[PDB]
């Protein structure tokens, strides 16, 4: 059950982050509010899920499912792929994360 | 584009009540800044901001008989030119 | 330029979450005011660095330099350095940052 | 443990100016709340809050000659027991 509020807090930040790209630097009302609304809901679900679930499993799942679900939205609402040398540079950033957290 | 239709609703000798067509759904901005000064340029301009969900603003404390210049901007010029107006109290 | 404000927001968040762990339920005024200032500064630093570097790219470097600057700050001043055979994992996050960099 | 030293600085028959030692720069709480009511308990007590950077407060609208039980509460009970005092206007 707490793993379900996890993705609910992951996906909420995923949305608010993409809504932040839309808010024109917090100068457009509705995309500015939505980011504030999302990061509240993604904060409140994070508290309910790390209330007693390890803060390394939750971070790594977030740091990976988030590194995917927002890049597929950045690419869904635009693209860019590997503008600079590597997309794998972000895949191995995701790797070096999962070993100072789980190892 | 936004804002549109900057009109003076009520007009006491010392206070102007200005409204504007704030736009719609997506063109709603987070805040408007409203500038009012003397129409002759004898002084700099006064200035306040207003939350972008509101489409009206009350400009108080003027001098009667004097004509004024009321400006309404957007957070950036990416939304369009400022709709500036005038009014003699 | 864009990779300057991306890390500046990482610094603001790293200090933002720590000043929150120090303060209680947002109750200690001075460290809590730090968090709100640290967060609100980082919230607007990410929105600007987002229009230059793609969302998924910045998100990666963000989570990257974060735990870098978090464990680097966890061991530098507090102690810990638990799982000491993970400094290789800090060199991993560096390499990924480098091969997406300029 | 916090706050400390709740006393009545100025005391009219109808008012009670109270202050308390806030502490030090790195130990300021976000707010305090002041409870003042009749010392017997014929009606509920009165209550308000003060920003945590301030250390003094002024209680108005009292009845003369009556003794009151003033109590100051921290945001939570982690910061210690509430400090309560008594004063006769
Ligand atoms: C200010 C404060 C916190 C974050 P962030 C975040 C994560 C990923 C990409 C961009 C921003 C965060 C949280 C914890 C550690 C590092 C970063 C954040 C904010 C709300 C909900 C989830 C994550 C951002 C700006």
């Amino acid at each position: 059950n707490p793993y379900i509020y996890l993705g609910g807090a992951i996906l909420a930040e995923v949305i608010g982050t993409t809504l932040m790209k839309f808010s024109n630097g917090f100068t457009r009302l509705i995309p500015s509010m939505g980011t504030i609304i999302c990061y509240c809901a993604s904060f409140w679900l994070l508290a309910q899920t790390l209330a007693y679930i390890p803060t390394g499993i939750a971070y790594a799942i977030w740091s990976g499912v988030g590194i995917v679900l927002i890049s597929l939205l950045s690419w869904g609402f635009f693209g860019q792929r590997l503008d600079l040398p590597a997309i794998i540079g972000m895949m191995l950033i995701c790797a070096g994360v999962l070993i100072i957290n789980l190892l | 584009s936004v804002p549109t239709k900057l009109e003076v609703v009520a007009a006491t000798p010392t206070s102007l009540l200005i409204s504007w067509d704030a736009g719609h759904w997506w063109e709603w901005v987070t805040y408007y800044r409203i500038t009012y000064g003397e129409t002759g340029g004898n002084s700099p301009v006064q200035e306040f901001t207003v939350p972008g969900y509101s489409s009206t603003a009350t400009i108080s404390g003027l001098k009667p008989g004097v004509d004024y210049t009321i400006t309404v901007y957007a957070p950036t010029s990416d939304y369009g030119s400022p709709i500036s107006i005038n009014y003699r109290t």
